[PDB]
């Protein structure tokens, strides 16, 4: 059946070519658009632009114009989406969609998009692979929703994915909720594990979180004390 | 052009959700429905006049009615459940705007209201030339809220990244809010405050240096 | 005998308006003037060379056979023909166009340059009818014709013409800022008329063969 299959996941340093491929199968390549569409982690779609491969023929959009550059190849029914400068922003999913669906009218005259891809995971946020630092959030302050009070530690500046975070070397496993972590624009991930702890084992009671990195054979444990 | 979709709309099973493109979108200009289920390429649902082209059930209809574009889908179920986004073709241009998204929310459990906790700068972290806010939302319903962070009442947008909602094990949604600041920035300023905003309803959680 | 039609004028019933065929049709006929203007004439806004000149020479024509000049499926085949039709010239709710004219569109994102003709041996001199579109804007040209600097050139033994259409934004009529003139000429039996053109051309689809003896 009619499907477009892209390129595999990309990691790019700032400033590098990022480059993108789209195979065409079960149609007649030279017949439809091909339309490039960039989705960022957790947002909408931004249209960039479309070829078409029967006349070679490129319209960018104002935001990706000049620095965005599509080609297409007949011979293996191949398009490519080269971005020549990149940045951290540029961090997404890029699609490629065929435009087989045929207008009705001349005052409608476009082609809709039907058939997409698979998406192209490009992350660009360069970065080397790095230990994380933890930082304990005490449960000091006015943290008590009664009798319970909250307390954790904050992995930050860590790379690459994913990192581990146990309390108590696994005794602690009741309340425990570890958040997803943040891509900061340092291209550094940073995660934060809470625990919901009663109050009154405040000061007798020691809490300790255990921080893995693995990609960086990182480990360190943190004791998390009120003051 | 802008075409302006609400962040979320929620429906009950079985009765009917209406999602809104809004814009100078004169009478019919196609508008184009498309669907993103989580981890999916987005799937085209309705073109043209309706138009359901291959397995997309009648209930989903698509009605312009000014200068509006509105989705209509009939006795919603669990399936429904996705990203939906409203494309028209701007002829001043020829660029196929795409509309900001709507996460249609097929509600299976009961609403619920945001839970936050901010947590200040510790000590450890101003002792390295750093000084980072975490604010952290959990046990909110439906999955979309939407973080404001204020120092001194006055608002600020520097240094704030947020982790979309995640469903969590009680099958509610979490959300982690960041702001990373200067050690003379955090102490300059009387009080730093985390504002998040759930289905109308606002809950705020200030701290103060010491 | 005289041409009886309906609220249309003569150019709604030679052009093909959707409405005006479904009415009358006749071979025969000595009188042919029955509204001038502001019906259902032009579904199209346009401007429709030598109208006064057409009702002079159509006016007394004692044999009239209409006859498919350019067949739709055989004379275009590089281009799409399906794609034409419009909403101001919608019939029983469907949009549709001219039944005598054709409009050519882009096919699998190119128009190729076409050069159709025909041969006049009817032994009666036959009537043609073609259009040429003006686009409102510019994008809109690039979308059906796929180029900017449009030409279409009617040439004949007795009728040479080039036109040259420019893009350019008029007042609405009929829900419509585009614009297509119509043209029309005769053409004498045992000539042969060319038509050469890079897009903007409504193709004619029937022509009439007449006789005024
Ligand atoms: C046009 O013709 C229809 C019937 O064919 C008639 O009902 C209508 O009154 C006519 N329009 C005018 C302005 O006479």
């Amino acid at each position: 059946q009619v499907q477009l299959v892209q390129s595999g996941a990309e990691v790019r340093k700032p400033g590098a070519s990022v480059k993108v491929s789209c195979k065409a199968s079960g149609y007649t390549f030279t017949d439809n658009y091909i339309h490039w569409v960039r989705q960022a982690p957790g947002q909408g779609l931004e249209w960039m632009g479309w070829i078409h491969p029967n006349s070679g023929a490129t319209k960018y959009a104002q935001k990706f114009e000049g620095w965005v550059t599509m080609t297409r190849d007949t011979s293996i029914s191949t398009v490519y989406m080269e971005l020549s400068r990149s940045r951290s922003d540029d961090t997404a999913v890029y699609y490629c969609a065929r435009a087989g669906l045929e207008p009705r009218s001349v005052d409608y005259y476009f082609y809709g998009l039907d058939v997409w891809g698979q998406g192209t995971a490009v992350t660009v946020s360069g970065a080397s692979t790095k230990g994380p630092s933890v930082f304990p959030l005490a449960p000091s302050s006015k943290s008590t929703s009664g009798g319970t009070a909250a307390l954790g530690c904050l992995v930050k500046d860590y790379f690459p994915e994913p990192v581990t975070v146990s309390w108590n070397s696994g005794a602690l496993t009741s309340g425990v909720h570890t958040f997803p972590a943040v891509l900061q624009s340092s291209g550094l991930y940073s995660l934060s594990s809470v625990v919901t702890v009663p109050s009154s084992s405040l000061g007798t009671q020691t809490y300790i979180c255990n921080v893995n990195h693995k990609p960086s054979n990182t480990k360190v444990d943190k004791r998390v004390e009120p003051k | 052009s802008v075409l302006t979709q609400p962040p979320s709309v929620s429906v009950a099973p079985g009765q009917t959700a209406t999602i809104t493109c809004g814009g100078n979108n004169i009478g019919r200009k196609r508008v184009d429905w498309f669907q993103q289920k989580p981890g999916q390429a987005p799937v085209l649902v309705v073109y043209e006049d309706s138009d359901r082209p291959s397995g997309i059930p009648e209930r989903f209809s698509d009605s312009n009615s000014g200068t509006t574009a509105t989705l209509t889908i009939s006795r919603v179920e669990a399936g429904d459940e996705a990203d939906y986004y409203c494309q028209v073709w701007d002829s001043d241009s020829d660029h196929v705007v795409f509309g900001g998204g709507t996460k249609l929310t097929v509600l299976g459990q009961p609403k619920a209201a945001p839970s936050v906790t901010l947590f200040p700068p510790s000590s450890e972290e101003l002792q390295a030339n750093k000084a980072t806010l975490v604010c952290l939302i959990s046990d909110f319903y439906p999955g979309a809220v939407t973080v404001a962070w204020k120092a001194d009442s006055s608002p600020v947008k520097a240094g704030v990244e947020t982790t979309t909602p995640s469903k969590q094990s009680n099958n509610k949604y979490a959300a982690s809010s960041y702001l990373s600041l200067t050690p003379e920035q955090w102490k300059s300023h009387r009080s730093y405050s985390c504002q998040v905003t759930h289905e109308g309803s606002t809950v705020e959680k200030t701290v103060a240096p010491t | 005998a005289p041409l009886q039609l309906g609220n249309c004028s003569i150019a709604g019933w030679i052009l093909g308006n959707p409405e005006c065929e479904s009415l009358f049709s006749k071979e025969s006929w000595s009188y042919i003037a029955e509204t001038p203007n502001s019906e259902n004439g032009t579904c199209y806004p346009g401007y429709f060379a030598d109208y006064e000149e057409l009702r002079e020479q159509l006016s007394s024509v004692s044999s009239f056979e209409r006859f498919e000049i350019f067949p739709k499926e055989s004379s275009w085949p590089n281009h799409t023909v399906t794609k034409g039709v419009t909403a101001s010239c919608s019939h029983n709710g469907k949009s549709s166009f001219y039944r005598n004219l054709l409009w050519l569109t882009e096919k699998n994102g190119l128009y190729p340059n076409l050069s159709k003709s025909y041969v006049n041996n009817k032994e009666k001199e036959v009537l043609v009818l073609w259009g040429v579109h003006h686009p409102s804007n510019i994008e809109d040209q690039r979308a059906i014709y796929h180029t900017e600097n449009a030409y279409v050139s009617v040439v004949s033994s007795h009728y040479s013409r080039r036109f040259t259409p420019e893009i350019a934004k008029r007042p609405k009529v009929r829900d419509q800022e585009g614009r297509i003139n119509y043209y029309w000429t005769l053409l004498e039996p045992g000539d042969t008329i060319i038509f050469e053109a890079n897009g903007n051309l409504i193709a004619p689809w029937y022509a009439f063969a007449l006789s005024r003896g």
